[PDB]
RNA sequence: GGCGCGCCGGGCCCGGGUCUUCCCGGAGUCGGGUUGCUUGGGAAUGCAGCCCAAAGCGGGUGGUAAACUCCAUCUAAGGCU
RNA sequence: CAGUAACGGCGAGUGAACAGGGAAGAGCCCAGCGCCGAAUCCCCGCCCCGCGGCGGGGCGCGGGAAAUGUGGCGUACGGAAG
């Protein structure tokens, strides 16, 4: 709404608010974030470290696809498969273990972030990392592969 | 009108052989002569 | 062991059963038939070679194959085209000396 | 067939036969004016797999290109502009010279139809274009269907719009990753749906 | 401009909970005496009817 | 002329923009042109899948995708000659034929030819004229009950299997994932190298035996 | 005007599966060099001028130039919708 | 997808595509290779019908086009013949 804004109380005010000394001129600094390595070279080092120059290599025909593989945690595993299944193994005195498979779940890659309840899995992934692996492992329980 | 005194001849006689010939045309003449079916070819000069 | 199968190695891939099915129609085009062979060296009893053509063979005959092979190369263009072309000149070189002897 | 034979023929164009066979077509073209009617294709196969059918409607023309980049037309020196845009002499024409062929042959004939060209003979200071038309009005093009489609209205001039063989050449289509810039109808259709905004009712 | 930004959306769940705060607002008989609506001889206010 | 903290940006507005701009109010007025569109279509082709014909089973290219499967653009020659249906036929009846496609696997190829039998199964083909029915006809009866379905015909879901609590082997407690991803990771970058080590080490082993 | 029905005349006397024998392709174009423009296209994405200018288990693509070598995928230089 | 890969006194600025979800959905035809007695097409005259999109049928020892190639089958998804 323009009747809450600002220019409603800044009329009868010579200048409308930019000052009466240094008028409101149109492009003292030139235009948009020109003059990076010339006059506005303390705001691009005090605010954007990092701004100028080249690093890294050239990646010429780049495929997101071909670098998609989403994670998961070990916090999160649990999350995937329904309460159902939590409570029966957990109830269940054979030893049978559910499958907690990620990959149609919409995960490639399990990481190990937090603290699994000791309770067994066969978790069914297309990647591990060592940790989530080894706690898989501790609490007791398989880490089995998929393509 | 040879070809229509022929097969009006045919057609009445329906309604009541092959003689050799030559084979004019570069392409009839030079598939006969690459399958080997041409006994001589005469061939404008110019 | 357990050879599950696995996303990255040599043998990555979920593994299925591949199917043999024929070739496409589409793939055999430039396999030179014999029609079209006889056609083609038919044309070239006719007319003859290039002048490119006349020096390479003439640089394979005195035989200094890697100054006769950059010149076809530079005079055709790709180095793959140039093996074949001077394997081909070879060859044809080779029917004109079998010829020159009997 | 005579047409494999002919075809191995004209690929084979350093062969001696054929090099004197286009040196003396291209003497007599050179001769001859700038746009005269062939009365039939010096190249047969290459007319009819262009689709010349002989039959009656179907002409040729044989036109002469002058042959060359394009300096720009522009006074003695004196392009008033920035220094990129200076250089004048060694400038080169987004269409090729058969292109220009049939665009001026279809339009000295404007009763006419471009169908294709192709390629007769060349010199140094020119080139020589057999360009296949039809007329859309006769009754032997009218009345056969894989060819009643030249006599539509929406393929009016072929040669200007840039439809044909050589017009197609030069506007940069095509299936592949190597034609990016012109998915979309064109060039500027591909530019166009680029460069605007869609401003959403809901944004 | 005809490009100004003239339309505006709004969440679903709160579109729903409009809807409910209009509904359930027309079942308290102050709120709707409120707005003005001539009730004063209605025998009930959520008023219901035959589905003839 | 930045201010003191914030994003530096470029905004792509330095051509002129405000002569080509698409505005979308026409949005809803082309919804509607669309669907009445799309009803005349559908009742003026009467007793036929409103969602013209069918479309078969066909798994997502690329690594990100490739476990979902979606509905392609239409059956390949060969899941149509093991189906018994005839190319030229197969449209005409109402079989979305392309091809392009090949067939790499063989179980995909399956799921698409038993889609197919399924479809034979399931359509009902009118005689083309109605005074006389042909062999390749279905019954009268099943005539006065056939409809157009709404959406596409047979739709395409990716139903996943269900394994069961599995009790679990030492072995696979005993597999190592993590260290046989790294093997295998290791192995595959030098594959070639390790060959053409073992090639000049056979070049030199018989150079010393020779 | 269209969807419907019937009559007269005309046109076509058509298909599928298996085996055997044959046959199959578009050139001053592709490609290379150089120059100029253009593209996000970067040891040259596209376009054109000049010169060189092919082949047929070939040719093109396979986003770093090049050689050797497996593969993958299509079939350009003709056309309609 | 993405203001991303990428271009750019790598400065200002520029800047696609694939994949996915949708709208819609439809595929085909020559030249060549061939085989069929050019089996093909245009135009004039006469008769019958219809004629404000000049078409259908018959008759012509009527004229042309076309073998320097028209029509039928046939086109990369193979195709033809027996
Ligand atoms: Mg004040
Ligand atoms: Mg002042
Ligand atoms: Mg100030
Ligand atoms: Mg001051
Ligand atoms: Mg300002
Ligand atoms: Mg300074
Ligand atoms: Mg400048
Ligand atoms: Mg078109
Ligand atoms: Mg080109
Ligand atoms: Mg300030
Ligand atoms: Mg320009
Ligand atoms: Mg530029
Ligand atoms: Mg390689
Ligand atoms: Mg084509
Ligand atoms: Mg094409
Ligand atoms: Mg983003
Ligand atoms: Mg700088
Ligand atoms: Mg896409
Ligand atoms: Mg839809
Ligand atoms: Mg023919």
């Amino acid at each position: 709404p323009s009747r809450l804004r600002k220019t409603r109380k800044l009329r009868g005010h010579v200048s409308h608010g930019h000052g009466r000394i240094g008028k409101h001129r149109k492009h003292p600094g030139g235009r948009g974030n020109a003059g990076g390595m010339h006059h506005h070279r303390i705001n691009f080092d005090k605010y954007h470290p990092g701004y100028f120059g080249k690093v890294g290599m050239r990646h010429y025909h780049l495929k997101r696809n071909q670098s998609f593989c989403p994670t998961v945690n070990l916090d999160k595993l649990w999350t995937l498969v329904s309460e159902q299944t939590r409570v029966n193994a957990a109830k269940n005195k054979t030893g049978a273990a559910p499958i907690i498979d990620v990959v149609r779940s919409g995960y490639y890659k399990v990481l190990g972030k937090g603290k699994l309840p000791k309770q067994p899995v066969i978790v069914k992934a297309k990647f591990f990392s060592r940790r989530a692996e080894e706690k898989i492992k501790g609490v007791g329980g398989a880490c089995v592969l998929v393509a | 009108q040879e070809k229509k005194q022929r097969l009006l001849a045919r057609a009445e006689k329906k309604a009541a052989k092959r003689p050799p010939v030559l084979r004019a045309g570069v392409n009839t003449v030079t598939t006969l002569v690459e399958n080997k079916k041409a006994q001589l070819v005469v061939i404008a000069h110019d | 062991a357990l050879r599950y199968p696995m996303a990255v190695g040599l043998n990555k891939g979920h593994k299925v059963t591949k199917n043999v099915s024929k070739p496409r129609h589409s793939r055999r085009r430039g396999r030179l038939t014999k029609h079209t062979k006889f056609v083609r060296d038919m044309i070239r009893e006719v007319c003859g070679f290039a002048p490119y053509e006349r020096r390479a063979m003439e640089l394979l005959k005195v035989s200094k194959d890697k100054r006769a092979l950059k010149f076809i190369k530079k005079r055709v263009g790709t180095h793959i085209r140039a093996k074949r072309k001077r394997e081909e000149l070879s060859s044809v070189l080779a029917a004109m000396r079998k010829a020159a002897a009997k | 067939g005579a047409y494999k034979y002919i075809q191995e023929l004209w690929r084979k164009k350093q062969s001696d036969v054929m090099r004197f066979l286009l040196r003396v077509r291209c003497w007599q073209y050179r001769q001859l004016s700038a746009l005269h009617r062939a009365p039939r294709p010096t190249r047969p196969d290459k007319a009819r797999r262009l689709g010349y059918k002989a039959k009656q409607g179907y002409v040729i023309y044989r036109i002469r290109v002058r042959r060359g980049g394009r300096k720009r037309p522009v006074p003695k020196g004196a392009t008033y502009g920035k220094p990129v845009h200076h250089g004048v002499n060694q400038l080169k024409f987004a269409r090729s010279l058969q292109s220009v062929a049939e665009e001026r042959a279809g339009r000295h004939c404007g009763a006419l139809r471009v169908l294709n060209s192709y390629w007769v003979g060349e010199d140094s200071t020119y080139k020589f274009f057999e360009v296949i038309l039809i007329d859309p009005f006769h009754k032997a093009i009218r009345r056969n269907p894989d060819t009643q489609w030249i006599t539509k209205p929406v393929h009016k001039h072929r040669e200007m719009r840039g439809l044909t063989s050589a017009g197609r050449k030069s506007r940069g289509l095509g299936k592949g990753h190597k034609f990016h810039h012109t998915i979309g109808g064109s060039r500027r259709a591909a530019w166009r749906r680029r460069n605007t905004l869609q401003l959403h009712r809901y944004r | 401009k005809t490009w100004r930004r003239w339309h505006r959306r709004v969440n679903t769940t709160q579109k729903r909970y409009a809807i409910c705060s209009a509904l359930a607002a027309s079942a308290l008989p102050a709120l709707v005496m409120s707005k003005g609506h001539r009730i004063e001889e209605v025998p009930e206010l959520p008023l219901v009817v035959e589905d003839k | 002329a930045p201010s003191r903290n914030g994003m530096i940006l470029k905004p792509h507005f330095h051509k002129d923009w405000q002569r080509r701009v698409a505005t979308w109010f026409n949005q809803p007025a082309r919804k509607i042109r669309r669907r009445k569109a799309r009803q005349a279509r559908a009742r003026r082709i009467a007793p036929r899948p409103a969602a013209g014909p069918i479309r078969p089973i066909v798994r997502c290219p690329t690594v990100r995708y490739h476990t979902k499967v979606r509905a392609g653009r239409g059956f390949s020659l060969e899941e149509l000659r093991v189906a018994g249906i005839h190319k030229k036929v197969a449209r005409t009846i109402g079989i979305s034929v392309d091809p392009r496609r090949r067939n790499k696997s063989t179980e995909s190829l399956q799921a698409n030819v038993q889609r197919l039998k399924e479809y034979r199964s399931k359509l009902v083909l009118f005689p083309r004229k109605p005074s006389a029915p042909k062999k390749g006809d279905s019954s009268a009866e099943e005539l006065k009950l056939a409809t157009q379905l709404t959406g596409p015909v047979m739709p395409i879901r990716n139903v996943f299997k269900k394994e069961k609590a599995r009790v679990i082997t030492e072995e696979e407690k005993n597999f190592k994932a993590f260290a046989s991803l790294r093997m295998a990771r290791a192995n595959a970058r030098l594959f070639g190298i390790r060959a053409k080590r073992a090639k000049e080490a056979a070049e030199q082993d018989v150079e010393k035996k020779k």
